[PDB]
């Protein structure tokens, strides 16, 4: 019968965006 | 004020012609079929001379009179006689 | 060869009239002809009585009604139980009384007044 | 009952190989136990 | 003799009833007909007052 | 009968009332919705 | 000697229709699954969606800066050509509906920063998508905010 | 019943030529406000 091996600074400054724009409910 | 009069005057008109255009197309489908009344009477006499497509006035559970012809009309039907 | 046309017409007529019997299709079901590839090719073909020209020789309604259920092939894998075939049979006869039940209420309405 | 095979493969074909429609029967019809022919008398007197 | 004489209204009943419902749909065709002029001239007067108010709005 | 002709006159079936489900001893229930432009919303909810 | 009824009506259903409406519809309703949307009707309903969208926006509070759009094919195609393209479609009727963010893409790009990859993963696209949609389900004023 | 079809269809046609004109009288000012922008 992967990564660009620049995501670490991409996510780091994206982390800076999360502490400025957090997710909002 | 001229355009807001213009949009709303047509808005009621659009509603007024919506039911109108609904009414125009409803009669478009009504007249497509037309059959003479005499063979209309004769056909209802044929397919239900006995209570065949319509039920009898007194029907009880266990009547062999069914919308399907049941086995008595099949074996007495012509298929059950000429080949089997 | 007028013999072939008439004889086949009445043979194929009673086949859907035999197919109008819900218990006959149940008899197909324990016989397991619902999944036969020749028969599913045949039963898709069998759908040519829907026109009124061939239906003036056709006399009973639910032959065409339950044949279309078989077309989806979902209905064909069931009916191995006789209880669902009986349920189809019982609801068909529970609504064949429609004209009788409609006429008796209007007769009751006219008798009450 | 009986299974039919003579004309089942006749009509699953190509072109006009499926049979043409039969003409309107203007003679005896053999439906069922009755005859139900055309132009019959409605009732005997 | 008594039983054959009484049954004569089985094709006769069909002639009254096939008539009587279809003047109601004719009536429904009719009562929607003057519905149409009561609708078409009721929006011409809508056009008329809008055209009457057309220069007066200046 | 009586030599009446065959012509094509319109006859509309009594489609005022429909039947869906039969209760005990008759008395069915009658349900046409006949909705307005709300029907346009449902075809876009599946979208 | 007695004779039964004949009934003309049912003869109309047999002859004029190839289907029989005085058969119990609940058999097919309970067992047989339904049928989807067909052709030659979706074009009209989409153009109905075309009209209600082009009248929604002339009513709803529009930000007039740069958002050129075409409401064609049921999607408004919300786009400013520098950074933003999305297809927003009303899920229901005209007046009080929220929106949905049916498609999302970003017009910002570079050809040598990433390793020949889309610099953004699709999981952020969804992470924005519901963030728009949860706040579209928070039912705010849709266009300005 | 034959003439009722004709009497109905004639006022339908009065609706038909009137709606075709005013939908164009809708349309000619409908796209006119597009190019106003």
């Amino acid at each position: 019968f992967s990564s660009i091996f620049q995501r670490q600074r991409v996510d780091a400054l994206l982390l800076d965006l999360r502490q400025k724009f957090p997710p909002k409910f | 004020q001229l355009q807001k009069q213009l949009k709303e005057a047509e808005q009621i008109l659009a509603t007024a012609v919506y039911q109108a255009k609904e009414k125009l197309k409803s009669i478009e489908k009504a007249r497509k079929g037309a059959i003479s009344s005499e063979e209309i009477i004769k056909y209802a006499h044929r397919i239900s001379a006995s209570n065949a497509v319509c039920a009898p006035l007194t029907w009880v559970p266990g009547d062999p009179r069914r919308p399907y012809p049941t086995d008595l009309e099949m074996r007495s039907g012509l298929l059950g006689q000429m080949n089997n | 060869d007028d013999a072939g046309n008439r004889l086949r017409f009445q043979l194929e007529l009673e086949f859907v009239q035999c197919l109008a019997n819900p218990n006959y299709l149940n008899f197909l079901a324990q016989r397991g002809y619902f999944k036969d590839k020749a028969f599913v090719n045949y039963l898709k073909y069998l759908l040519y009585w829907k026109d009124p020209e061939y239906a003036k020789y056709l006399k009973y309604p639910q032959c065409l009604h339950m044949l279309e259920l078989l077309q989806y092939e979902h209905f064909r894998k069931e009916l191995v139980n006789a209880q669902c075939a009986k349920f189809i049979d019982e609801q068909q006869i529970l609504h064949w009384q429609h004209y009788s039940r409609k006429r008796m209420r209007l007769q009751q309405a006219l008798a009450e007044q | 009952m009986q299974y039919i095979k003579e004309y089942t493969d006749e009509n699953i074909q190509e072109g006009l190989a499926p049979k043409p429609p039969p003409p309107i029967k203007d003679s005896y019809m053999m439906f069922g136990n009755q005859f139900q022919c055309d132009d019959l008398i409605i009732r005997p007197l | 003799h008594v039983h054959h004489l009484i049954n004569e209204y089985r094709p006769h009943q069909a002639r009254e009833t096939l008539r009587v419902m279809m003047e109601v749909q004719k009536r429904q065709r009719l009562e929607t007909a003057e519905r149409f002029q009561k609708h078409l001239e009721r929006v011409i007067e809508m056009i008329q007052n809008c055209l009457a108010s057309l220069p007066d709005d200046l | 009968m009586s030599g009446v002709r065959a012509v094509r006159i319109s006859i509309e079936s009594a489609c005022e009332k429909q039947v869906h489900e039969v209760g005990l001893d008759g008395t069915e229930t009658y349900l046409p919705p006949l909705s307005m432009s709300q029907n346009l919303a449902r075809l876009a909810q599946r979208i | 000697a007695r004779l039964p009824s004949f009934a003309i009506p049912y003869a109309i259903d047999v002859l004029t229709t190839g289907s029989y409406p005085r058969l119990p519809t609940c058999i097919r309703d309970k067992i047989i699954p339904p049928d989807p949307i067909t052709k030659i009707e979706k074009q009209a309903t989409l153009h109905q969606l075309n009209q209600i969208l082009r009248h929604r926006l002339v009513t709803t509070d529009l930000p007039p800066q740069l958002a050129n759009l075409t409401v064609a094919n049921g999607r408004v195609k919300f786009r400013v050509e520098g950074e933003f393209e999305a297809t927003l479609t009303v899920m229901g009727d005209d007046p009080d509906v929220p929106w949905r963010l049916l498609k999302l893409e970003i017009l910002v790009e570079d050809k040598e920063t990433g390793d020949g990859r889309a610099l953004v993963h699709s999981m952020q696209i969804s992470f924005i998508h519901q963030l728009v949609q949860s706040r579209l389900f928070a039912d705010e004023k849709p266009l300005q905010d | 019943n034959h003439e009722a079809a004709t009497c109905l269809e004639d006022v339908v046609y009065r609706g038909d030529m009137l709606l075709e004109k005013i939908q164009s009288a809708l349309a000619d000012i409908a796209q006119s406000q597009l190019k106003t922008r």
